[PDB]
């Protein structure tokens, strides 16, 4: 039974919850970041590394933890996957000013400093970022390589690693209009080596028992296009049950005049009825997946029909080959030969069942830091070393300022300092003595020295190519800092319930 | 360590942050792995026990109350209170395990558990949990390898029984059902090979449904190849036996259709009512004419019927019973060919089936009989009624011959078998060792961490007789290293030997490599936990 | 690594698991109260036992047999509930010896716990439990004898085996009678096993003495105002035609009239509808109507011009037994008088003992049935008497289907005792010793049988093991004289199957029980 609502105390109250929501998220930065299942209530739990879809699934009640959670999205759904970064620097910034509020120092002020600090860092930035894109990038991409392999070092898929990076690289080449996470999806096959996985232009999707019709498809047919029917097919006496027949008749004609070869009917396609629906004389199949369709109408054109007989000339069109071979001793369903297929699909070949998980994070990463490496020039080296450099700077500069600003800076500065520490957390290596390092090399010896996630020591992270877009850390940066304002400028709650 | 930080305040005035947690818990790391990982000892101690020949059984109870005793390892924690989430994931493992193997429930529960123990006491020395489960992946590919070493095949051929045979008594060996051993040997063997597809798919368990209700021996054990219904004939006075029974399939009650829509008819004078007299006579005169057009010997209804009916069916000889439920017509229909008869102008010549022998069963002074159809020529369907004790053996039955038709499936989809009872266990752990030995040493606190707890196994095995755990394991690797074999174990029943081969102890190869593999997995994807945050 | 003693655990709001060995103490304590309970109505000796409900309704039972016993009573060991389970098998296969087998898994358990606290496994006791269940039926096969072949034989066994079967339950004083009209009733069955073709009154009034099978029948019925008294060597006629507040099964019609004339129209076509049933119910020349459902005025009363008997409230069952036994047939539509069979009957009269009247029925045809009048001086009595009656029926009818026998009564107790000794002094390991607590569990049965009447135990334990020593395979216990004799001179005979079945269920609950070691409860709904 206590009460605290008060502006010092509502404001307290306000960063200790985003203290909270930070300590929940604390431990998932990183590549090699663990994680927590969390079960929904409806017995459906939930295991996902990416802090940002943890945040997705969590629901907390506090205004203040609501309105970081939205700052979070908000950052997520503008370029790459910093949301765990920038909660944790915003909540560090509050936990570093609780011993500034808690004895009288004016939101005003911390404001002020706080834009002013970052106006200085994203200036002092600037001088530090290096642009590589001319270094043989679009041609001889040996760089550029080096960068996928960054995404996956230490590991003995390596021999399996270099290929699937090549892979991906090439698919950058011949998909470089600014790939994003939908144009490009991955297929589960069971079975088979790891190296086995290669990449076919299109999709791929097993049939199954309420799927396709029947089997001996013609696969070399020259123009086959998909055909999506809106109208059932599958299988008072003289009254609906002639009905029936006369329905099943009437669209089975429709069916051979269309002469389709590829039709997807509305309700399910059962395989009982395989003999007895043979006679189509070509391939029909239902329940086709949303995913499915959305991955070709932009390849060459599905078409949709609406009506009993309905007719289009994109039941038919122009798609080049139809793929249909059997994929670890069960036929697929390939819908590729597409002169605008733009999804290109890495076949999952492994002979682990439960690599899934693995192979999100493991293949998702590389087209997303190749990407990242590509659209921005310059970069600045990676694992906490521009952290270590912005604190540096701006405790340099602190010290500077006469005036309040100089405190509040100082703390904006020490609070800069968890990227290497949380690193080294979730690396599960004892954190004072790398940070210690890395602080010590970084303030006198070199600029850009960084955490080492293979070896667990300091190294000159510029050298391991661990780079990161200049420009995204920027705007990330500038997101955290406006998040710190706008939680600190709160003085009052009010709720006045209409109840 | 209680109620967190007692301070209350950070200068002196009233203030509070976190709502009870006097009543509340916090835990952060390292406790949660512990809470979990003795969540781990919860289940796995007491999953153990039912391991090996000298496995006793289990006796569970919900909070409904429910009598169950069983063997097989995944039927004791399908049931069970389970309240922990990461032991509510261990059942699951089970389920999975049980889905597509079949068999080595009690092996899976058990290695993890034992991992986890083993891992825990590495945490005690301060280790973070990355590297054991590097070391346990780095484990799991060396056993994997191991047991590709001594691989071994069998036959897939429908005829082929004896090696099969002995397979299914090992495995049944360690349930109470070993009394008949041989005998269900070769009734589970009738069953599995009465229907079988051989084109590399599996067979439809809403096709085969397996019975049998108390009385008799449990040598009267015995395949029936035919349809069972707990049902009795209509009418009392008709005579139980019927030959060539042209089953009548019919899925709607003799009562006049009435359309839903909300209608009123209003009756006013004396010639309405008669009407409705003579219509509802003429249409129950017609309902049975069309009865008696086909002259099928066998009508099967499903919402029953009111007495004029059964009188007007007495009358006509005509044999039929009632109260049959849906999935139960559907299994008939399936096995004998019949068609779905939803209404009365549905009732055709090809819409019949036909059942090769029907026969009722009567066992004394039970004042309940049952009818079941056998011999059908292409039946769809197979069942085994097992007479007993009382009704916990004949469900024990159920279950051993499930676990039987499991290892005869593993058996058949791939051929690759190996021999256990301890052996390959010990195998494995001697390959860990000899990987360990010549590993750096962080990551081989990590390898000796796994062996230890992969050695669990004999242990149990061991505890569930009495026989001594060390001297056995130094016999075992001493025959080891003077020769290789992958039947070189344990002497459960004192055979003379630590030769599996001749005492034909077999098991699928596929089933204890996923053993290990989901083992592995699970048990790494555990230690990527450490974090509880209960209110 | 248990829970004797640890910092934390795993459980719900009053749930609390327990270990293997106080499971097996709270499994095989739940075991011997069942046996408890069940025993002490062993034996010609037995004595009757109580119900009385937990609740305010105290059911209240009177029976000398403990299957009726165990069927209602409060379980809360599931180790009980296995055993009144294997009882209920036992049952349902033959009537006697479900309270042999019921105390023999008892001290089986209490023996199993014996052994347990003697510092031995469970697995070991199972296995010597099979061993010596298998050289005890080897022991029992030794002297198993067959007289179903000759049918005077057949008579003097079924004359002994009932009377034995009797002599346990409280009509021991009349046991000659009894069994003489048990056996009148079962080959008057013709070796039919059906039950429900027997039924007995329980009629209050008289002396168990003047109990007789009568070969005709009692309805329990009441005769119409108007229609007569007595009808002779009329038809039986079985209907299932509702006849009361008639109307069609159409719910979807209304009378929505303008005028009264057009309600009273139609109350003159019910009336006339059911004066034209009344006219197809009295074409097919009736004169005895059997009714499942009630009669109203106006039926009755023109049955009663028409001098027509008519019979109401009589259950499928008794309808279908009647059929039957006589020649009957249901009926539902009366436009078919010759598809519709009628029976044959000679004496239908009332009968008034006491101060309660009885529709008398005599002079059957087939003769298919079993009625027993029972002269019972109370309600619980009576209700042993039936009990009884039917347990001998059972066990009549079970050694018509089998007709192998052999000599109880603590003789082949003995034998198997005997050969279980020999086995066990024949083998070393830890495995003889269970199966000598097993034998001395088989001997402590006897124990029981002689107690119920207080004689001694030891002096006739080693009577008989010397008799058996001999040989003599039908020396057993005499409750007379409490010494030994020739039970087939003295006519304590026994079926070989019910004994069998007996021997073999009880071994086989014993290794049921013995497998299981962990007992856990989850959270109490109470
Ligand atoms: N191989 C590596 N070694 C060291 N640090 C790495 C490596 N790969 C990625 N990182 C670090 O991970 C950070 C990015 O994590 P992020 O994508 O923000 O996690 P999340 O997706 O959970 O928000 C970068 O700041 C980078 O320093
Ligand atoms: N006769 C036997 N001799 C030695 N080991 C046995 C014997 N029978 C079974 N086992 C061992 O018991 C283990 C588990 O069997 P069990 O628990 O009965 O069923 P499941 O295999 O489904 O767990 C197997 O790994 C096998 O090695
Ligand atoms: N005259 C007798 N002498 C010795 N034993 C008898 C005699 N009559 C019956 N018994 C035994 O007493 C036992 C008790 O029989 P009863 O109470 O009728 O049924 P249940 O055997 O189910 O208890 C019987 O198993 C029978 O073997």
């Amino acid at each position: 039974g206590t009460d605290s609502s008060q502006g010092i105390p509502q404001l307290v109250s306000n960063i200790s919850a985003c203290q909270v929501i930070a300590e929940a998220v604390r431990t998932t930065l990183g590549p090699r970041g663990m994680d927590k299942l969390i079960v929904d209530g409806r017995g459906k739990a939930t295991i996902s590394n990416d802090g940002a879809t943890i945040l997705k699934l969590l629901d907390v009640v506090h205004p203040a933890a609501k309105t970081l959670v939205d700052i979070a999205k908000s950052q997520d759904a503008e370029v790459g996957d910093g949301t765990t970064s920038v909660t944790l620097l915003a909540a560090e910034f509050l936990k570093q000013v609780k011993p500034y509020v808690e004895e009288g120092l004016h939101p005003q002020i911390i404001i002020r400093a706080f834009r002013t600090a970052t106006q200085l860092a994203v200036n002092k930035i600037k001088e530090i970022a290096v642009t590589v894109k001319k270094a043989d990038k679009v041609e001889q991409r040996k760089l550029l390589e080096k960068c996928a392999m960054t995404a996956l070092s230490s590991k003995l898929i390596s021999q399996q690693k270099a290929f699937f990076a090549k892979m991906v690289v090439d698919a950058v080449m011949m998909l470089d209009d600014l790939l994003q996470l939908k144009m490009i999806g991955i297929k589960k096959v069971q079975g088979g080596a790891l190296e086995d996985s290669q990449l076919v232009a299109g999709v791929a999707f097993k049939k199954t028992f309420s799927y396709a019709g029947f089997e001996m498809q013609p696969k070399k047919y020259h123009n086959p296009k998909i055909a999506l029917l809106n109208v059932e097919l599958e299988l008072d006496y003289q009254a609906i049950v002639d009905a029936e027949w006369n329905i099943l008749y009437d669209k089975l004609e429709k069916i051979h005049h269309s002469g389709a070869k590829v039709v997807l009917s509305k309700l399910p396609i059962g395989d009982v009825a395989t003999q007895y629906f043979a006679d189509r004389d070509m391939f029909c199949a239902g329940r086709v997946p949303e995913e499915d369709l959305k991955r070709t109408m932009m390849a060459c054109g599905g078409s949709i029909q609406t009506s009993v007989n309905a007719l289009s000339a994109d039941v038919l069109g122009r798609c080049q080959v139809f793929e249909e071979t059997q994929i670890g001793g069960e036929r697929y369903n390939f819908f590729t030969g597409c002169p605008k297929a733009k999804t290109c699909t890495f076949i999952l070949r492994g002979g682990a069942e439960q690599f899934m998980e693995e192979t999100e994070r493991s293949l998702h990463d590389a087209i997303m830091i190749v990407r990242r490496a590509i659209k921005n020039d310059s970069v600045v080296a990676g694992g906490g070393a521009i952290e270590m450099e912005l604190s540096k700077y701006l405790r340099d500069y602190s010290r500077t300022i006469p005036g309040k600003q100089q405190l509040l800076i100082g703390a904006y500065a020490k609070a800069l300092e968890i990227i290497p520490r949380q690193l080294c957390d979730n690396a599960g290596f004892d954190a004072t003595n790398i940070l210690n390092k890395l602080r010590a090399r970084h303030a006198q010896g070199g600029t850009w020295y960084g955490v080492d996630i293979n070896n667990e020591d300091i190294a000159d992270n510029f050298e391991a190519f661990v780079w990161e877009p200049a420009m995204v850390r920027i705007n990330a940066l500038t997101a955290a800092s406006e998040a710190a304002c706008l939680i600190v400028s709160v003085d009052e709650t009010i709720k006045n319930p209409r109840s | 360590a209680s109620m967190g930080t007692l301070a209350f305040d950070e200068y002196g005035r009233p203030f509070l942050i976190i709502k009870d947690q006097d009543r509340k818990s916090r835990l952060m790391g390292l406790e949660a792995l512990k809470s979990h990982i003795m969540a781990a000892k919860a289940v796995a101690n007491t999953m153990r026990t039912s391991l090996g020949p000298n496995g006793l059984d289990k006796m569970m109870v919900d909070k409904d109350g429910d009598v169950t005793v069983t063997n097989d390892g995944a039927t004791i924690l399908s049931m069970m209170d389970v309240d922990h989430q990461i032991a509510k994931l261990m059942v699951e493992l089970s389920k999975s395990q049980d889905d597509e193997i079949g068999d080595g429930t009690t092996g899976v529960v058990v290695l993890a558990g034992a991992l986890l123990e083993e891992a825990e006491q590495l945490l005690d020395r301060g280790i973070h949990p990355i590297r054991i489960a590097d070391g346990y992946e780095q484990a799991a590919r060396v056993a994997i390898e191991h047991l590709d070493k001594i691989s071994d095949s069998v036959l897939v051929d429908i005829k082929d029984t004896e090696p099969l045979i002995q397979t299914a008594k090992t495995t049944l060996g360690s349930k109470v059902v070993n009394s008949c051993h041989r005998q269900m040997a070769e009734i589970a063997v009738n069953a599995v090979l009465t229907v079988a597809d051989m084109e590399r798919r599996d067979v439809d368990f809403e096709l085969i449904k397996v019975e049998g209700k108390v009385g008799g021996r449990l040598e009267d054990t015995k395949l029936i190849k035919g349809v069972i219904v707990d049902k009795d004939f209509s009418h009392p006075q008709m005579p139980k036996k019927v030959e060539d029974a042209k089953i009548a399939i019919l899925t709607c009650p003799f009562e006049p259709p009435k359309p839903k829509t909300k209608h009123k008819l209003d009756v006013t004078s004396v010639e309405d009512y008669k009407a409705l007299q003579k219509y509802e006579k003429e249409k129950f005169e017609e309902m049975i004419q069309q009865i008696k057009e086909t002259g099928a010997n066998l009508a099967i209804c499903q919402w029953g019927f009111d007495d004029e009916a059964n009188h007007l069916l007495l009358q006509n000889n005509l044999p039929a019973v009632r109260w049959v439920g849906g999935p139960e017509i559907e299994l008939i229909a399936i096995a004998t060919g019949g068609r779905i008869v939803p209404r009365f102008s549905e009732l055709t010549a090809e819409k019949l089936g036909f059942a090769g022998l029907v026969q009722e069963i009567s066992f004394g002074t039970t004042k309940d009989k049952m009818l079941v159809i056998e011999q059908c020529k292409n039946s769809r369907a197979v069942t085994i009624f097992i007479r007993g004790g009382n009704k916990m053996i004949i469900e024990e039955a159920k279950r051993s011959l499930h676990d039987a038709l499991c290892v005869i499936r593993n058996l058949i989809r791939d051929n690759r078998v190996v021999y256990g009872g301890g052996a390959a266990e010990i195998s494995c752990a001697l390959a860990v060792s000899q990987e360990a030995d010549k590993c750096p040493t962080l990551e081989q606190y990590a390898m000796r961490a796994f062996a230890d707890a992969l050695e669990v196994i004999p242990m149990a095995l061991s505890e569930n007789s009495g026989m001594n755990p060390i001297q056995t394991m130094t016999e075992v690797r001493a025959r080891q290293v003077k020769e290789m074999n992958p039947a070189l174990g344990i002497d459960c029943l004192h055979k003379g030997t630590n030769d599996m081969k001749q005492q034909h102890v077999i098991e699928t190869l596929i089933g204890k490599k996923q053993q290990i593999s989901l083992a592995t997995q699970m048990v790494r994807m555990i230690l990527k936990i450490d974090d509880i945050r209960k209110p | 690594a248990s829970l004797s003693l640890a910092p934390v655990n795993i459980f719900k709001a009053g749930a609390d698991e327990e270990r293997a060995e106080t499971a097996r103490l709270t499994s095989f304590i739940g075991a011997i109260a069942i046996g408890d309970l069940v025993k002490s109505t062993l034996g010609p000796k037995g004595m009757d036992k109580i119900l009385l409900s937990s609740g305010r309704d105290a059911s209240l039972m009177v029976t000398n047999d403990g299957a009726t016993i165990l069927k209602n009573i409060g379980v809360d060991n599931p180790a009980a509930k296995v055993l009144v389970d294997m009882s209920r098998v036992q049952d349902d296969e033959v009537g006697d010896g479900t309270t042999s087998v019921t105390v023999l898994a008892a001290e089986l358990l209490r023996e199993a716990e014996s052994l347990i606290a003697k510092k031995i496994h469970p697995q070991t006791i199972i296995a010597g439990w099979r061993e010596a269940t298998k050289a005890a039926r080897e022991a029992l096969l030794s002297s198993a004898v067959d007289h179903g072949s000759d049918e005077v034989k057949f008579r003097q066994d079924l004359m002994n085996i009932a009377g034995t079967t009797l002599s346990s339950k409280l009509l021991t004083h009349h046991k000659d009678h009894f069994t003489k009209l048990a056996v009148e009733a079962v080959l008057r069955l013709k070796g039919s096993g059906n039950l429900e073709a027997i039924h007995i009154i329980k009629k209050l009034g008289g002396s168990l003495a003047d109990s007789y099978l009568d070969e005709g029948f009692l309805l329990d019925k009441k005769i119409g105002v108007n229609q007569p008294k007595r009808i002779e060597n009329a038809k039986i006629l079985i209907a299932n035609t509702g006849m009361d507040t008639d109307k069609i099964k159409i719910f979807g019609s209304r009378v929505r009239v303008d005028s009264t004339a057009k309600v009273a129209e139609i109350e003159h076509a019910e009336k006339e509808k059911m004066k034209e049933k009344v006219e197809r119910i009295l074409k097919h020349g009736i004169n005895c109507f059997i009714n499942r459902q009630l009669i109203y005025n106006y039926p009755e009363q023109l049955f009663g011009a028409a001098g027509v008997m008519a019979i109401e409230h009589a259950d499928f069952a008794g309808v279908e037994r009647l059929a039957l036994v006589t020649g009957g047939e249901i009926a539902s539509t009366f436009d078919h008088p010759e598809l519709v069979k009628l029976g044959s009957c000679k004496l239908i009269e009332e009968v008034m003992i006491g101060e309660d009247k009885l529709i008398h029925f005599s002079g059957v045809a087939l003769g298919e049935a079993c009625t027993i009048v029972l002269r019972g001086a109370t309600q619980q009595i009576l209700d042993e008497a039936e009990r009884s009656l039917h347990d001998a029926l059972c066990v009549l009818a079970q050694t018509v289907k089998d007709s192998r026998t052999v000599y109880g009564g603590g003789c082949s107790e003995m034998l198997m005792a005997h050969a279980v000794t020999q086995l066990a002094n024949r083998t070393p390991g830890k495995e003889a010793v269970a199966m000598e607590s097993y034998a001395k569990a088989l001997r402590m049965l006897p124990t029981i049988i002689a107690d119920n009447a207080g004689y001694d135990s030891a002096d006739l334990v080693a009577q008989l093991r010397a008799a058996h020593s001999e040989g003599n395979t039908t020396a057993g216990l005499d409750m007379r004289e409490g010494t030994i004799g020739d039970m087939a001179i003295l006519g304590i005979t026994e079926s070989f199957q019910v004994k069998r079945q007996v021997l073999l269920s009880a071994a086989e609950a014993a290794e049921v029980i013995l497998r299981v070691d962990n007992i856990i409860k989850a959270a109490p709904r109470k």
